[PDB]
DNA sequence: CATCCGTGAGTCCAG
C-alpha cells in the first residue's frame, strides 16, 4: 500500500505455519505480551481479528543472532557509572541480570543521581534497587515499540486498544499525488522512510551532473557516473501509485547515503502517510454522527485527498478445437463507434478514455458449429445475413473500474516471445484512475480515529476562523473521551503551534515550565516541524505554554487562546458559535477502502456449479449472502414469503429465478417458486 | 427512508427500468434497453426515479443478531457510492460509522413488499422485541442536544426577577413568539428560568385540574409556567394533548416520554414525533459547545496526595506481609481493596473538581455516551489491571492517560488490554452458538390459538413487604410481570377486585395493584397454558414490540432465543452459568438441597460440614455430607431477615438451598416437581443478565424452559 | 430427522434415522425452509395465507 | 535536531539528549 | 433554470416556498431574510403606562382580577399603528363591573386599534380603572430597562414589540434539477400581527433588502443571469 | 390529530390495523388484492372478465400495492379468512 | 427609534480591502456580511485554462524528455495560474521553450483580451537538451468546474482535460462592533474584509456580488 | 464420581 507498509511486513514475525501451530490451537497464553518481549518484539503491534497475538512486529533496535533468538541492545553499567560500551542481550540471558529504566536521571559523567532507581526484573515483576546493583539499563525510551508504533506522536497518552489500531492502519495509508510531511512528528519518518527501499539514496557522494523526470546521474568524485533511474507510475501489488520524483535540483552537491529522490507517500526523504488539515472538534449538524467525518471541498477542489490507483487487465488468446483465439479489430455485430477507441490490432490505444462495459481487447473465438436456431435461421433468411462461427469473447471492462489507459504490454508466440502451452496473443491494459475524495471514503489518524467521510460540504459552509478561513476536517467530540486516545488533541495543540509558530518569552529570564525545553524550540517560525519520540518529547506543561506563545497571523492577531481553543463562524447561518471550539491542525491519512471499491451489487449474474446458487464476490459479479443468521431474523419478523423468495426463486430454483425476471420485464405478477435446485443435490448425495 | 445509491439502485432494479425503457419507447425492445443500462445513457436516470417510487427495499447488517438487525425502507437515490442511513436505527444494527457495510436485498414478489412495508419498515419497529424499551431514540449527539437546552441555568442572563424599587416584575414574556426575539437580540438565555403565557400547550396533569378543574383544556386556554425557553421548544414536539414536562432531558427521561408516547398514541405519531426528536438534538448539538480540549480534562487537584495516603497504607501491608504475619491470599486480597478505595476517591475528586459546564461530564452524566470510570481512566486513574489468570493485579496504574503512562505502566496495560479483546472474541461465538441451540429447540413454538382457557397460571411478588410496614417494589417487577396477563381476578383486602382476569399488565394497572396492597398476582405464562401445538395466544400476552396483544402466528421461539443471544456479549456466574443451565448440567458448585422440610442440625467439624435435618412431620432424620470450601446460603427464615446465615434449630422448607451454590436442577425436578424446576431455572438464569445489566423479559426465557419439559421418560413399558 | 441433521452430529442423525426408517412430516420451520416451501409461521399460516379479496357490493364501476 | 546524519531537514525536538545508538 | 415563488396560506400566516437556488445559496438566503422581516420592518406598539391607584407594582391595581404582570402582557398583545412618528398618548378609562377590552380605549386621530375584542382586564363592582399609555414607532424588539424614563409618580416600563412580524422559521431542502440534486429549495415560515398580512410582510421585507445590496452593485453593474 | 403521513407512511398503519385482525393478515390481505389490479391491467388489454378495477383514482404511475393499500383504508374490500 | 441611509465606506490596501457600512439594525451585521462572503466565495467569474496539449504526449501521466518535473506535476503548477480573459468564447494560448534554463508563466503568450496576472510562477525545470511544447485552452465561468466533464464530449485523444477554478477570490472574512449600550444608540458596525488573486480589484469584486444579489432579491418585490 | 474418543466452538465481507 505505502513504503511503511512495505517495510512492517518484512519485519513480521509469525507463529503460524508449518513447523508452527494452527490458528484453533493457539491458546490465550500465546497470544498476550509477554514481559521478554520488551525490546524485542512490539507489545503494541499486532492485527485485530482472528489474528491477534500470532503475528508481531519485531522491534526497532532487536536483531537476530546466529541461533534464532532474540538480542537486543542494552548499556552497560560498571558501579553506578554507564559507559558507552552496548552489548546484546538474549531473552534468558537477561533475566539473570538487573535492568535500569532508559529514562533514570544521570551525571554528566555518567552517574546515577538517586541510589534507588527503576528496575526491571525476571519474571516481569518490577521493584526499587540500590544503584550499587545496576548491572545494565535500557538504550532508549522507544526501546520497546515497533518501527510503525514509534511514529504515533504523544503514544503514551492512549490506550493499547487504539493505539494497536493506529499503528496497523498507517500500512493502510494510500499514496497522493503528491505527499506533505507531517507538521508534528517522532524523528522515526526519517529512518523508516530510507529502510524503505522505496526512496531513493545515493551511494556515492558527488554532484548532480544532469536530472530529469526520467533520471538522475550523478558524478562521483573519482570520475565514475551512476545513474539512478525513476520508478514512474507503477502498478504495485496493491493497485497503489508507486511514483518517484527527483529532489535535487541539477548541480546540487550531494554527499552519499542522502535521498536524492522520494516515493510514494515521501516528502523530502520523510514518511508522508497523509496531510496536514485544519481540524475543528465539535459535533456539526449530525452529519458526523458516530465516527463519520465532515469534509470542506477545498479537499477536493486542490486534490488535497486525491490517490491514484492502477489497475492490470489481461486477456489471453488459446488454441481451441474449432481452430484458435484471435485478437482482432473485427467483432460481429458492433458498431464502428464503440471499435473507435481500438488500433488496427484491436488493442485500445495508449491515453484513450475507457468505461465500464467497454472494449480494451477484441478477441474473438470460433463457436462450436452446433445446429443455430430453427428461428434464428428464418431470421437469418428474410435479411439474408450468413452468421459468423466467431462468438465474442472480448476483454470489456469490469463494473466499477474507469480511467485512463497509461500502457499497453503486448507478448506474441509469433515474435518468439515465451508463452505458456496453448497460449498465442497475451495482451496487457494498464488503466489508471484518479480518484478525487467522495463520501463513504475511509479516513484516520495516527491515533486509531478511524471515519467513513460523512459529508462534504462546500466551501463556504464550513465553520471557519476570525481571518475567514475554513476549517479542512469537522470530528465529533463524542467519540474522544471513550477511546482514551487524547493523544489526538494533544497533536491538534502542537499541530496549531508548530504551524502558527510561537515564541518563549526570554524576558525575566528563561520559564521554568520552559526550563527542560532544549534552546532549539523557544522559537519557531510559521510551518515548522517538529518531533515528539514516544515515552519521550512534550509534557503537558510545555504544550500549555507553547499555546500562549502562539504567534499572530498576517493581520497581527492572534487565533487561539491558551485552552487551545477559539471562536468560530457558523458559514450557513453566519452567527458565530457560543461556545469556544478547540482548532488546530491534525495529520490525516488516507486509508485503502475506498467506496468505488467497496460498492457493489447485483440483479442476476454467473451461478455455482454444484449448488446452482450465485457465486461469491464483486470480482465474480456475485450476490450477497444470506445465510442462517439471517433467516432467523425472517423466520423471527413472521416474513415467510420474503424468507421462502430469497432461498427459492433468489439462489437456486433454475426454472424459478428464470421466470421471475420473464414476469418482470412482462409487467406481471411473480409466479409460485418451485424446488430449490440445492435441495434435489442434497437427495442425490443421500443416495 | 434510506439513500440508496444511484449505481446500486441501477443494477437492483435493472430488469424494472428496462420495462420502462421499451415502454416510454427509449428503447425498441427488451434487447436494446438492457444495453441502455448498461451504458448508463442520460435516459434513465429519470427512468429509475419513477420505478423505485414507494418500493421498499431490506437493509442488513452482519452480525443478525436480533429480528431489528434488517430493516425494511423507502429508497431514496442519492449521488456518491454511499449508502445513507438513518441515525436511529444504530443502535439496532449495532452500527456504527467507521467503515460499515450494509447488505441490500430487493423484495420482488407482490406478498415481499406488502411484508417489508408493514410488518420490518423501521417506522414499525421502534421498540426491542427484547424488553419494549425503545431502539429507535435519542442516542449520542441527540441525547446531548436535547439534554442541554431542557437544563435550567440558575444565574443566566435574561432570568425571571420577581419586582422590587422603582423596577418592575423581569424575565415575564406575553408569549413564546415574544421570548425568541428576546434571544435573538440577546437579552434572553434559553436555558435560564422564565415565566411564560402558553396557548398551545396542555399543562401539567396537577395544575390542569387547578386551573379548568379538568374541564378539558383546550387550543386557545393560555397558562402561565416556571420553566426554561428551551423546555417549551422540546414540548412542541410532543406535541400538542401531551402533559408539558418541566424537566431537564436525561436519556432516562426521553425513554420514559416515548415508552409513554408508545403504549398510548398510535405508531404514526410516535415515528413522526421521534423524527422531530432527532432533528431537535443535532440542530443544537451543534450549538451545545461540547468541545474536548486539553484544559477541560483536568486531573483532579489532590491527585499525589490521595495516592500517597493509599501508597502509605500499602507499605504497611508489605511490612506486615514481611514480618509473615498475613498469608499470602488475604496480602493480595488486602491490597485489592486498598486500592479499589484509593480509585473511588480519586472519582470524587473529579466530579466536584469539575464545573457541570465541563463537556466530559456533561456528557457522560446525560446518558448521552461513556462511563465515568472512563472519565476516572482519563483523568483520574487506571487502577487495577488483569493479571494472565484474571486476578487484579497487585500493582496499581497510579497515572491517568493525560499525565502520560510510564513505559512500565504501558506494558501491564497492554497486556490486559490484549486478553480483553481475546476474550471478547471468543464469548462471541460462545454466545452466537448459544443461539442457535435456543433457536432450533425453539422452533416449533409459534402462537397458534387465541386463548388456552386454562386457569393454571404462576404467582409472582408484586412488592416485598417493608419490616416498619407499606412496602417496596420488587426488584423483579419489570421482568416478570410487567408485560404478563391475568389469569386471576386480582382483589385486595376488600372483596373489590382491582383488575380482573384476562387483563393486560400495563404500568398504571401496576400502579393499581401497588397502592391497593395487594404484593401478589396470578399471571398467565408459557409454562402453565397447555395447547396442543405451540402456544396460545392470551398466556403470552402483550407482545414486546407492538406493545399490545401478541397476533396469531409469531414464532416467539425464535425471537425469544435471539432476545437472550443478543445481548449475550456483555458477560464476566457469566455465560458459562448460561450454558450450564439451559442444557442443564449437573452444576460446578452442586449445592445440596434438603429433601424433606423439617427443624436443621448442624454439627460441624473442621475437616469437613454435616448436616443433619429431623424432619417436621415424624420421620427419619436425613443427613448430607458437605465440603467446608462451599458455605451455607443465608436465605430468607422465617424471622424476615435473609442476612441470617444457617444456623443450628433453624427450620427449612423443602428443597430449600442448604449452601451457597447452584442447585442441581434434576434433583429439584424428583424433589420439588415440574413446575418448581422450571421458576428455579429461569430466576436462577435471569440472576446473571442481572448483574451485567441486561433486562430480558420472562416471558422469552420461559418459551425455552417449557422446551425443556415436554418430555417424559419410561419406567414401566 | 431433516432438523435434526441440519442441526449438529449430522452422520449420527442420518445412521439412525435410516435404520429407523423414519417418515419426516414437512411441518417445521427449518422443514420448510430446506425444501423451499413457505415457513409454517405468521404469513404462511393457513388463516392469513387463504384469504379472499373482493370489492363491497355498494362500490360498484361508476 | 534528531538525526543528523544522512543530510535531511532538521526536525527540532522536544528530548532528553539521546545519544546512545542511532536505530 | 430561473426561481419560482410559491404560497400556503393561513389567515395570521403562512409559507413561501423558493426553489431552485445555486447550491449553498439556500443557507446564504436564509438566516439574512428572516432578521430583515424581525428587525427592519416599522410599525407601533406600547412604550410605556401609568395606573392610578399603584405606588408599587406587587400589589393588584384595587378592584382588578389580573395582576399588574397579567394586564402589562394582555397590552403588549395590542395591535395600534400610528401614522405620526413623534410619541402620542391614549386614555383607557372605565369603571363598575364587566369587562375592559380594546374597544373601549380612546385613540387619537391617525391612530388605529385592529383587534377592539381583546380582553385585557376584568373589572368588578366598586372597581375603578386609570391608564396612560405611550405609543411610538420602530423597528423589532426593544427591551424594558431602555424605556425607563413616563412621569416618576407610577411610571411603568413595558416591553416594546414595534415590529408587525411575530415569528419566522426557515428550512433548506435539496430539489433535483436536471441530473443535479444539488439545488437548494427554501422553505420559509412567517407569522405576522392583525397589522399587515404575512404576503405583504415579506415584500416590504423584500424591498428593504434591495436597498442594502444597491450600494455594492452601483459600483460597476458587472454580470450576472436569469 | 397528527401531522399529513408522507410517502410510504400513507396510508397510517394504526387507522390500516383497525379494519383487520393482525399485522400479518393485512399483508396477504393487500397483496391478493394488488395482484388482482396488476391482473386487471395486463389482462384488460387482451382479456376480457379480469379482477374489478380499481375502485379508488390511481396516482400517476401508482404502484399496484400503493392502490390496494389504499383502497383498504376505504373499506371498499371485503375481508375473509 | 431613528431612521438613517446607510453607506459603504472603504479603507485600502493594494491586494485587500476593508468595506465599511454602517449604520444597520442590531444584530443584523453577522448575517448581512456572510452573505456577501458565501457570494464571493462560490460565484464569482473569472477566467481559467480548461484544457491543455503538449507535444509528445497523450495522457496526463508520462514524462516529458529532458524535463525535470512529470506532466501531473506540471499541470498540478498551473492550478495557480491566475488568468483573466474577456472572450466569452475559447480562446488559444500558447508556450515554446527549449535547452536549458527555467520556463515560467512568462513565457505563456495569451492572444488578444487574455491577461497572465503572475509571469514569475514556476511551471518546469527544463535541463539541457529539453523542449516544452504546450497549447493552453482558456475559458469563462464561476466557481470549480471538475476535469472529468470535458473528456465524454468528443474530446480527441491528445487533449488532456485540467480542473478548473473559476473564482478569483482567495479569502474572506468580517467583524461587527454592535454597540450594546442601553439607549437608542444600540447599532451594528460592518467591517467586510476581500482578498483577491491580482485577477480582479477586491472593490469589482464586491460589485459583481451586489450586481448578483440584487438581481436575487428584486423577486421578492414582485407581485403576484 | 474420574478417564479416552469423537464433536463441537458468531456473521458478513475480501481474497
Ligand atoms: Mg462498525
Ligand atoms: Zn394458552
Amino acid at each position: 500500500n505505502n513504503p511503511l507498509s512495505g517495510l512492517t511486513h518484512k519485519r513480521r514475525l509469525s507463529a503460524l505455519g508449518p513447523g508452527g501451530l494452527s490458528r484453533e490451537r493457539a491458546g490465550l497464553e500465546v497470544r498476550d505480551v509477554h514481559p521478554s518481549h520488551y525490546g524485542r518484539m512490539c507489545p503494541i503491534e499486532t492485527p485485530e481479528g482472528p489474528n491477534i497475538g500470532l503475528i508481531g512486529s519485531l522491534s526497532v533496535y532487536a536483531r537476530v543472532n546466529p541461533f534464532g533468538f532474540i538480542e537486543t541492545p542494552y548499556r552497560k553499567v560498571v558501579d553506578g557509572v554507564v559507559s558507552d560500551e552496548i552489548v546484546y542481550l538474549t531473552a534468558d540471558e537477561e533475566d539473570r541480570h538487573v535492568v535500569a529504566q532508559a529514562n533514570s536521571p544521570i551525571d554528566a559523567d555518567g552517574r546515577f543521581v538517586e541510589p534507588r532507581v527503576l528496575v526491571r526484573r525476571k519474571a516481569g515483576e518490577v521493584e526499587y534497587v540500590p544503584s550499587s546493583e545496576v548491572d545494565y539499563m535500557d538504550v532508549s525510551p522507544r526501546q520497546m515499540v515497533s518501527v510503525a508504533t514509534a511514529m504515533i506522536p504523544f503514544l503514551e497518552h492512549d490506550d493499547a486498544n487504539r493505539a494497536l489500531m493506529g499503528a496497523n492502519m498507517q500500512r493502510q495509508a494510500v499514496p497522493l499525488v503528491r505527499s506533505e510531511a507531517p507538521l508534528v512528528g517522532t524523528g522515526m519518518e526519517l529512518r523508516a522512510a530510507i529502510d524503505a527501499g522505496d526512496v531513493v539514496v545515493a551511494e556515492e557522494s558527488g554532484v548532480i551532473e544532469e536530472v530529469s523526470a526520467d533520471y538522475i546521474t550523478v558524478m562521483h568524485d573519482n570520475g565514475t557516473r551512476r545513474t539512478y533511474r525513476m520508478r514512474k507510475f507503477a502498478r504495485s501489488n496493491h493497485g497503489t501509485c508507486a511514483n518517484q520524483c527527483p529532489i535535487v535540483d541539477a548541480g546540487d552537491r550531494v554527499e552519499a547515503g542522502q535521498v536524492i529522490a522520494d516515493g510514494p507517500c515521501t516528502d523530502d526523504g520523510e514518511m508522508a502517510l497523509g496531510k496536514n488539515l485544519l481540524v475543528a472538534i465539535m459535533p456539526w449538524e449530525g452529519h458526523n454522527y458516530e465516527d463519520a467525518i465532515i469534509l470542506s471541498n477545498r479537499l477536493v477542489e486542490e486534490d488535497v485527498l486525491t490517490s491514484i490507483h492502477i489497475e492490470e487487465h489481461e486477456i489471453d488468446a488459446r488454441d481451441t478445437k474449432l481452430g484458435a483465439e484471435e485478437i482482432t479489430r473485427d467483432i460481429p455485430n458492433i458498431s464502428d463507434e464503440v471499435l473507435a477507441d481500438l488500433d488496427e490490432r484491436g488493442i485500445v490505444r495508449i491515453g484513450a478514455e475507457v468505461r465500464d462495459g467497454d472494449i480494451l481487447v477484441g478477441k474473438v473465438t470460433p463457436k462450436g458449429e452446433t445446429e443455430l436456431t430453427p428461428e434464428e435461421r428464418l431470421l437469418r433468411a428474410i435479411f439474408g445475413e450468413k452468421a459468423r462461427e466467431v462468438r465474442d469473447t472480448s476483454l470489456k471492462v469490469p463494473h466499477g473500474e474507469s480511467g485512463k489507459v497509461i500502457g499497453i504490454r503486448v507478448f506474441s508466440r509469433e515474435d518468439e516471445d515465451e508463452l505458456p502451452a496453448g497460449v498465442n496473443e497475451l495482451v496487457r491494459v494498464y488503466v489508471a484512475q484518479k480518484r478525487k475524495i467522495s463520501d463513504g471514503d475511509k479516513l484516520a489518524g495516527r491515533h486509531g480515529n478511524k471515519g467513513v467521510i460523512g459529508k462534504i460540504l462546500p466551501v463556504e459552509d464550513m465553520p471557519f476562523l476570525a481571518d475567514g478561513t475554513p476549517v479542512d476536517i469537522i470530528l465529533n467530540t463524542h467519540g474522544v473521551p471513550r477511546r482514551m486516545n487524547i493523544g489526538q488533541i494533544l497533536e491538534t495543540h502542537l499541530g496549531w503551534c508548530a504551524h502558527s509558530g510561537w515564541k518563549v518569552d526570554a524576558a525575566k529570564g528563561v520559564p521554568d515550565w520552559a526550563a527542560r525545553l532544549p534552546d532549539e524550540l523557544l522559537e519557531a517560525q510559521p510551518n515548522a516541524i517538529v518531533s515528539t519520540p514516544v515515552f519521550d518529547g512534550a509534557q503537558e506543561a510545555e504544550l500549555q505554554g507553547l499555546l500562549s506563545c502562539t504567534l499572530p497571523n498576517r493581520d497581527g492577531d492572534v487565533l487561539v487562546d491558551a485552552d487551545g481553543k477559539a471562536m468560530l463562524f457558523d458559514g450557513r447561518s453566519g452567527e458565530p458559535f457560543p461556545y469556544p471550539v478547540t482548532v488546530g491542525y491534525m495529520y490525516i491519512m488516507k486509508l485503502h477502502h475506498l467506496v468505488d471499491d467497496k460498492i457493489h451489487a447485483r440483479s442476476t449474474g454467473p451461478y455455482s456449479m454444484i449448488t446452482q446458487q450465485p457465486l461469491g464476490g464483486k470480482a465474480q459479479f456475485g450476490g450477497q449472502r444470506f445465510g442462517e443468521m439471517e433467516c432467523w431474523a425472517m423466520q423471527a419478523y413472521g416474513a415467510a414469503y420474503t424468507l421462502q423468495e430469497l432461498l427459492t426463486i433468489k439462489s437456486d430454483d433454475t426454472v424459478g429465478r428464470v421466470k421471475v425476471y420473464e414476469a418482470i420485464v412482462k409487467g406481471e405478477n411473480i409466479p409460485e417458486p418451485g424446488i430449490p435446485e440445492s435441495f434435489k443435490v442434497l437427495l442425490k448425495e443421500l443416495q | 427512508q434510506c439513500g440508496l445509491p444511484k449505481l446500486m439502485a441501477l443494477e437492483l432494479f435493472k430488469p424494472f427500468v428496462m420495462k420502462r425503457l421499451v415502454d416510454l419507447n427509449h428503447a425498441q425492445n427488451i434487447k436494446s434497453a438492457k444495453r441502455m443500462v448498461e451504458r448508463q445513457r442520460p435516459q434513465v436516470w429519470d427512468v429509475l426515479e419513477e420505478v423505485i417510487a414507494e418500493h421498499p427495499v431490506l437493509l442488513n447488517r452482519a452480525p443478525t443478531l436480533h429480528r431489528l438487525g434488517i430493516q425494511a425502507f423507502e429508497p431514496m437515490l442519492v449521488e456518491g457510492k454511499a449508502i445513507q442511513l438513518h441515525p436511529l436505527v444504530c443502535e439496532a444494527f449495532n452500527a456504527d460509522f467507521d467503515g460499515d457495510q450494509m447488505a441490500v436485498h430487493l423484495p420482488l414478489s407482490a406478498e415481499a413488499q406488502a411484508e417489508a412495508r408493514i410488518l420490518m419498515l423501521s417506522s414499525n419497529n421502534i421498540l426491542s422485541p427484547a424488553s419494549g424499551r425503545p431502539l429507535a431514540m435519542p442516542r449520542l449527539d441527540m441525547v446531548t442536544g436535547l439534554y442541554y437546552l431542557t437544563t435550567e441555568v440558575p444565574g443566566d442572563t435574561g432570568e425571571y426577577q420577581p419586582a422590587s424599587g422603582d423596577h418592575p416584575e423581569t424575565g415575564v414574556y406575553s408569549s413564546p413568539a415574544e421570548a425568541i426575539m428576546a434571544a435573538d437580540r440577546g437579552v434572553l438565555s434559553v436555558r435560564a428560568k422564565i415565566k411564560v403565557r402558553l396557548t398551545q400547550l396542555r399543562p401539567p396533569v396537577e395544575i390542569e385540574a387547578e386551573l379548568f378543574g379538568h374541564s378539558g383544556w383546550q387550543p386557545g386556554d393560555a397558562w402561565m409556567a416556571e420553566t426554561t425557553l428551551g423546555r417549551v421548544m422540546f414540548n412542541e414536539l410532543l406535541p400538542l394533548g401531551y402533559p408539558f414536562v418541566n424537566k431537564q432531558m436525561h436519556k432516562k427521561v426521553q425513554a420514559a416520554i416515548i415508552n409513554d408516547l408508545a403504549e398510548r398514541y398510535p405508531m404514526i405519531v410516535v415515528a413522526q414525533t421521534v423524527d422531530k426528536l432527532k432533528d431537535a438534538g443535532f440542530y443544537w448539538a451543534t450549538r451545545s459547545g461540547v468541545t474536548v480540549s486539553m484544559a477541560d480534562v483536568l486531573v483532579p487537584p489532590r491527585k499525589k496526595e490521595i495516592l500517597d495516603h493509599y501508597e502509605e497504607r500499602a507499605d504497611k501491608v508489605e511490612k506486615q506481609f514481611q514480618r509473615g504475619a498475613l498469608n499470602h491470599d488475604e496480602r493480595n486480597e488486602a491490597l485489592v481493596e486498598i486500592w479499589k478505595e484509593a480509585t473511588d476517591e480519586v472519582g470524587q475528586a473529579l466530579r466536584e473538581h469539575y464545573p457541570d459546564d465541563n463537556p466530559i461530564i456533561t456528557i457522560v452524566d446525560s446518558g448521552a455516551t461513556g462511563n465515568f470510570t472512563q472519565t476516572r481512566t482519563l483523568a483520574g486513574m487506571k487502577g487495577l489491571v488483569t493479571n494472565p489468570k484474571g486476578e487484579f493485579i497487585p500493582r496499581p496504574v497510579k497515572s491517568s492517560f493525560r499525565e502520560g503512562l510510564t513505559v512500565l505502566e504501558y506494558f501491564i496495560n497492554t497486556h490486559g488490554a490484549r486478553k480483553g479483546l481475546a476474550d471478547t472474541a471468543l464469548r462471541t461465538a460462545d454466545s452466537g452458538y448459544l443461539t442457535r441451540r435456543l433457536v432450533d429447540v425453539s422452533q416449533d413454538v409459534i402462537v397458534r390459538e387465541h386463548d388456552c382457557q386454562t386457569e393454571r397460571g404462576i404467582v409472582v411478588e408484586l412488592a416485598e413487604r417493608a419490616p416498619d410496614g407499606t412496602l417496596i417494589r420488587d426488584p423483579y417487577i419489570e421482568t416478570s410481570a410487567y408485560a404478563r396477563t391475568l389469569g386471576t381476578d386480582a382483589v385486595d383486602e376488600a372483596g373489590n377486585v382491582i383488575v380482573e382476569r384476562g387483563q393486560d399488565l400495563g404500568d398504571p394497572e401496576i400502579d393499581a395493584l401497588l397502592a391497593a396492597g395487594i404484593t401478589q398476582v396470578k399471571v398467565r405464562s408459557v409454562l402453565t397454558c397447555a395447547t396442543s401445538t405451540g402456544v396460545c395466544a392470551t398466556c403470552y400476552g402483550r407482545s414486546m414490540a407492538t406493545g399490545k396483544l401478541v397476533d396469531i402466528g409469531e414464532a416467539v421461539g425464535i425471537v425469544a432465543a435471539q432476545s437472550i443471544g443478543e445481548p449475550g456479549t456483555q458477560l464476566t456466574g457469566g455465560l458459562p452459568r448460561v450454558q450450564e443451565l439451559f442444557e442443564a448440567r449437573v452444576p460446578r458448585g452442586k449445592a445440596p438441597i434438603a429433601d424433606v422440610t423439617g427443624r436443621v442440625r448442624l454439627e460441624d467439624g473442621e475437616r469437613f460440614y454435616k448436616i443433619t435435618i429431623v424432619p417436621d412431620d415424624g420421620g427419619e432424620e436425613v443427613v448430607y455430607d458437605k465440603i467446608s470450601k462451599r458455605q451455607r446460603l443465608r436465605v430468607f427464615k422465617h424471622e424476615d431477615g435473609s442476612e441470617r446465615v444457617l444456623s443450628d434449630g433453624d427450620h427449612v422448607e423443602v428443597g430449600q438451598q442448604l449452601m451457597e451454590g447452584s442447585a442441581d436442577p434434576h434433583e429439584v425436578l424428583r424433589v420439588q416437581g415440574p413446575r418448581e424446576v422450571q421458576i428455579h431455572l429461569v430466576r436462577e438464569v435471569q440472576e446473571v443478565y442481572r448483574a451485567q445489566g441486561v433486562s430480558i423479559h420472562d416471558k422469552h426465557i420461559e418459551v425455552i424452559v417449557r422446551q425443556m419439559l415436554r418430555r417424559v421418560t419410561i419406567i414401566d413399558s | 430427522w431433516l432438523s435434526a441433521a441440519s442441526f449438529q452430529e449430522t452422520t449420527r442423525v442420518l445412521t439412525d434415522a435410516a435404520i429407523n426408517c423414519r417418515s419426516d412430516k414437512l411441518n417445521g420451520l427449518k422443514e420448510n425452509v430446506i425444501i423451499g416451501k413457505l415457513i409454517p409461521a405468521g404469513t404462511g399460516i393457513n388463516r392469513y395465507r387463504n384469504i379472499a379479496v373482493q370489492p363491497t357490493e355498494e362500490a360498484r364501476a361508476a | 535536531s534528531n538525526n543528523s546524519v544522512p543530510g535531511a531537514p532538521n526536525r527540532v525536538s522536544f528530548a532528553k539528549l539521546r545519544e546512545p545508538l542511532e536505530v | 433554470r430561473p426561481t419560482l415563488s410559491e404560497d400556503v396560506l393561513t389567515d395570521n400566516r403562512s409559507q413561501f416556498v423558493i426553489e431552485p437556488l445555486e447550491p449553498g445559496f439556500g443557507y446564504t438566503l436564509g438566516n439574512s431574510l428572516r432578521r430583515t422581516l424581525l428587525s427592519s420592518i416599522p410599525g407601533a406598539a406600547v412604550t410605556s403606562i401609568r395606573i392610578d391607584g399603584v405606588l408599587h407594582e406587587f400589589t393588584t391595581v384595587p378592584g382588578v382580577k389580573e395582576d399588574v404582570t397579567e394586564i402589562i402582557l394582555n397590552l403588549k398583545s395590542l395591535v395600534v399603528s400610528s401614522e405620526e412618528d413623534e410619541p402620542v398618548t391614549m386614555y383607557l378609562r372605565k369603571q363598575g363591573p364587566g369587562e375592559v377590552t380594546a374597544g373601549d380605549i380612546v385613540p387619537p386621530a391617525g391612530v388605529t386599534v385592529h383587534n377592539p375584542g381583546m380582553h385585557i382586564a376584568t373589572l368588578n363592582d366598586k372597581g375603578k380603572l386609570e391608564v396612560e399609555l405611550v405609543v411610538e414607532r420602530g423597528r423589532g424588539y426593544v427591551p424594558a430597562v431602555q424605556n425607563r424614563a413616563g412621569a416618576e409618580i407610577g411610571r411603568i416600563p413595558v416591553d416594546s414589540i414595534y415590529s408587525p412580524v411575530l415569528k419566522v422559521t426557515y428550512k433548506v431542502d435539496a430539489t433535483r434539477v436536471e441530473q443535479r440534486t444539488d439545488f437548494d429549495k427554501l422553505i420559509l415560515d412567517v407569522e405576522t400581527k392583525n397589522s399587515i398580512s404575512p404576503r405583504d410582510a415579506l415584500a416590504s421585507a423584500g424591498k428593504t433588502l434591495v436597498e442594502l445590496f444597491g450600494l455594492a452593485r452601483e459600483l460597476n453593474v458587472e454580470a450576472e443571469g436569469i | 390529530g397528527y401531522d399529513t403521513p408522507l410517502g410510504i407512511t400513507n396510508p397510517p398503519i394504526d387507522e390500516l390495523l383497525d379494519r383487520v385482525s393482525s399485522k400479518y393478515a393485512l399483508v396477504i390481505y393487500a397483496a391478493k388484492r394488488a395482484r388482482q389490479i396488476n391482473d386487471y391491467y395486463n389482462q384488460l388489454g387482451e382479456g376480457i372478465l379480469e379482477y374489478v378495477g380499481p375502485l379508488v383514482e390511481p396516482g400517476l404511475q401508482e404502484k399496484p400495492l400503493s392502490i390496494a393499500l389504499r383502497e383498504i383504508h376505504a373499506d371498499l374490500l371485503e375481508h375473509t379468512e
